[PDB]
RNA sequence: UUACUAAGUCUCAUGUACUACAU
RNA sequence: GUGUAGUAUCUGUUCUUUUCAGUGUAACAACUGAAAUGACCUCGAGGCUC
């Protein structure tokens, strides 16, 4: 993550299946952690899906997400929305 | 003072001939 | 192009001189000194202008005309063979050496009388290294005032090498 | 090609369709000089021009830089810019390009400013007006 | 820890776009990776590609095409020296 | 060992080189120098910042100590908020005021010095003085004296600095050619105040994109 | 008329801030 | 107004085996290995010295 060092990402295609967040990290842009005009809404690829880790939120990995995940309009021009399947696997 | 700052306005008459693509579907009704 | 100026009061500031030589010519830079033992001005500058033509204009205008502070304003403009020779007489005085080079090659500078151990030796400076070799070639180990003189060329590892020669023929062109 | 005295049109081989315009400090100079004192003779240049040229004297070796005035992209390679002083009567003096791929297309200069205040505002409008349906979709979708 | 992150992030970026200039890289391999995109991009623009058949005078665009392509690997100059 | 020992010498560089003075003694051990050479040579590039190969992380700097904390732009400094609040060791503002300072008072506002293409700073660089200097060389100009410089030099009014007795007989400046005093070239009787001289010039638009209107948007 | 650059490392002391941790 | 552990930053101080070779360095630095003993000449320098 931006702030956080040891936070590994995923970094794959993208799927067509959008990240879910929990409320408790609601609104943080999952690579800048801003919460300031999301635009897109995150999508991660197959292989972080699948079974009950679907639920988790992409960002903080332990909580079950409600919301689904908005990329920035920063990241989005820096491209960072394209880059790959964002995801922390280490809890950190 | 004036600020020169050329503010131009583009627009595209007529538009790209070069046809790089086709696709044979019916599309609409 | 670059000019001195001096007898300059710490009070003068660099806008000061810079609107002060403006009226003169036109310049390119000034440096200004500020010293970092006084925390002020040490009181002399340097005017660079656009060319020597304009440095010298100003150097003949300017040079002891502007009063400031009342004190007066200072303007001024901003390699050679060389021969040891050892065991010299008593008697041999520097203008008897002169006479005694000027015949091989004229001198760049006076020579250079020293002793070492009681030893009397004296560096003669030549104009040309092959006026330098005339000199050696005639003079080395020769008796002058019944005294036996060796003469060869100063250490700078002792002048006379390979590029000694290319670059004092140069010096010379 | 040439809008004026001061300022170029041309394009890229990439596609780039941009517009430069020399610095007002090199137009004071050669407005209140002759041509001949440039190459020899006595021109003066600022303090940073000069150290401009013993600093970097590569890129500063002609002494003055061109400040971006346009830059566009046209995907097309540009062949031909023209400069009419009027299309069809108008008041507005355009420049029209036709590109290699084919296309014509003019850039207009706007007078005033609340003209390019509006065209920008609208512009701005259209640029992320596909965000903006995206952001109602999403909050109805809060709703519902 | 952090730059330790960096040295994976490099080898995933280098893995996905390909060439990125690490730290030491010899001028064959970084030369290699502009001349590809270079001919990446003539070849890619639709545009540069029609420029390109043009001024080479080509019969066929995509003859500059698939040279291009062909151009893109370092062998390609001695197959054409064996025409 | 022998690969550092393999090494062309830089003079052995220049020549590869149409601008050889950048080069310098370090690019001897550039891996790839004849390619570096061209690279750093080439027209547009900018020389890396040389603070490089120092140790004192950029800023040591003793011209940092003496460094200004900061001055509120001439425009902004119009708002009176610099009274308002003392930030040296509530102010009511209208919005009117603050956005037409802004926008109607500030839009062709610009920054006095900015920088250039190839501006890089170095640590012993300061601005300001430089700004100060381009100001300078703008408002000042031949055959004008400021009262200050006027009085340290004792200059009394109407009369002529004292180069231009030995101007008499040396000559105009060869710098300015077109330079007018006067006694000599001009009008003693348009001697007035500080300026006893001036240039007169012997030389005697809309850029396509000529506005002809300023209209700036308004807050109400 | 002086044409603009010095501290570094070690050692044993002094100057001053600070970070976890306990009453 | 205290104690436990620990950190950073000044300043003072001072110059570590004379050399060689390797690593290292942008070059340094730093690190890694070994070790001359004797004689002579001129003004710490010097030796196609033995």
């Amino acid at each position: 993550s931006r702030h956080q060092f040891d936070l590994i990402m995923c970094l794959k295609q993208p799927g067509v299946q959008t990240g879910l967040l929990c409320e408790k990290c609601d609104g943080k842009c999952p690579i800048c952690d801003s919460y300031v005009r999301p635009k897109r809404k995150v999508r991660v690829c197959e292989n972080c899906s699948f079974g009950k880790q679907a639920k988790n939120c992409i960002i903080c990995n332990l909580n079950v997400g409600v919301n689904d995940a908005f990329y920035c309009w920063e990241c989005c021009r820096l491209g960072k929305d394209k880059d790959g399947c964002p995801r922390i696997l280490n809890l950190g | 003072a004036k600020d020169d700052e050329l503010y131009l306005y583009h627009l595209t008459l007529k538009k790209q001939t070069n046809f790089v693509h086709s696709c044979i579907g019916h599309f609409v009704d | 192009n670059t000019v001195y100026v001096g007898n300059i009061d710490p009070r003068i500031t660099k806008e000061q001189l810079y609107e002060l030589f403006i009226q003169i010519n036109p310049v390119l830079r000034i440096k200004y000194p500020k010293d970092k033992v006084l925390q002020a001005y040490q009181g002399y500058a340097f005017i660079e202008f656009y060319n020597q033509g304009d440095a010298q204009y100003a150097i003949k205008i300017m040079n002891n005309t502007v009063r400031l502070y009342d004190r007066l304003i200072k303007v001024r403009q901003v390699p050679i063979a060389k021969l040891f020779i050892k065991n010299l007489a008593d008697s041999i005085d520097s203008d008897q050496l002169v006479k005694i080079f000027n015949k091989f090659g004229k001198l760049i500078r006076e020579p250079e009388i020293f002793y070492l151990s009681k030893l009397k030796c004296a560096y003669v400076y030549f104009e040309d290294f092959e006026k330098a070799d005339l000199a050696i070639k005639s003079l080395n180990n020769q008796l002058v005032a019944n005294n036996r003189i060796t003469v060869d060329y100063a250490f700078k590892n002792g002048k006379g090498n390979a590029k000694y020669g290319d670059d004092v023929d140069r010096l010379l062109n | 090609k040439f809008l004026d005295e001061a300022t170029v049109i041309g394009a890229d081989r990439y596609g780039n369709a941009w517009t430069l315009r020399s610095p007002p400090e090199c137009e004071k100079i050669m407005s209140n000089h002759d041509p001949s004192e440039l190459s020899n003779g006595a021109i003066k240049y600022p303090l940073d021009v000069i150290t401009l040229q013993q600093k970097l004297p590569n890129t500063y070796d002609c002494k003055f830089k061109f400040q971006l005035l346009n830059h566009f992209f046209v995907n097309d390679i540009i062949t031909d810019f023209h400069i009419l002083d009027s299309l069809s009567n108008s008041d507005r003096p355009g420049c029209i390009y036709m590109g290699l791929q084919g296309t014509v297309g003019c850039f207009i200069p706007l007078l005033s400013k609340g003209n390019v205040f509006m065209m920008g505002n609208i512009e701005n409008i259209m640029a992320e007006a596909d965000d903006t349906f995206y952001l109602d979709y999403e909050s109805r979708k809060k709703n519902n | 820890a952090e730059k330790q992150r960096q040295l994976k992030l490099q080898k995933i970026y280098k893995q996905k776009y390909i060439g990125l200039g690490d730290e030491s890289t010899t001028r064959e391999q970084w030369q290699r990776n502009v001349r590809n995109d270079t001919l990446n991009t003539l070849q890619g623009h639709s545009a540069s590609l029609e420029y390109v058949s043009l001024s080479r005078g080509d019969l066929s665009i995509r003859d500059t095409r698939i040279h291009l392509l062909k151009s893109m690997s370092p062998g390609y100059k001695a197959y054409l020296r064996e025409e | 060992k022998r690969r550092k020992t393999e090494k062309p010498s830089l003079s052995q560089l220049k020549s590869q080189v149409p601008y050889p003075q950048i080069i310098e003694w370090y690019d001897c051990d550039a891996r790839y120098p004849g390619l570096l050479a061209s690279i750093k040579c080439t027209k547009n590039v900018i020389p890396v910042p040389s603070h490089w190969q120092s140790k004192k992380e950029y800023l040591s700097g003793r011209s940092l100590l003496g460094k200004r904390p900061f001055e509120l732009p001439d425009i902004i400094k119009k708002t009176n908020i610099e009274q308002m609040r003392s930030t040296l060791p509530a102010l009511d503002l209208d919005y009117k005021k603050l956005h037409d300072v802004f926008f109607k008072i500030g839009a062709n506002w610009k920054p006095d010095h900015l920088l250039c293409f190839g501006d890089v700073y170095y640590e012993n660089r300061n601005l300001f003085e430089e700004t100060n200097w381009k100001r300078m060389v703008d408002h000042k100009r031949p055959g004008r004296i400021s009262q200050e410089l006027r009085a340290i030099m004792n200059l009394p009014e109407g009369q002529l600095p004292p180069w231009c007795m030995k101007m008499k007989d040396i000559g105009l400046p060869t710098g300015y050619p077109d330079l007018k005093i006067a006694g000599l070239n001009w009008d003693i009787t348009n001697l007035k105040g500080d300026v006893y001289g001036k240039i007169i010039p012997n030389h005697h638009r809309n850029y396509f994109g000529a506005l002809i209107s300023f209209e700036t948007p308004e807050f109400e």
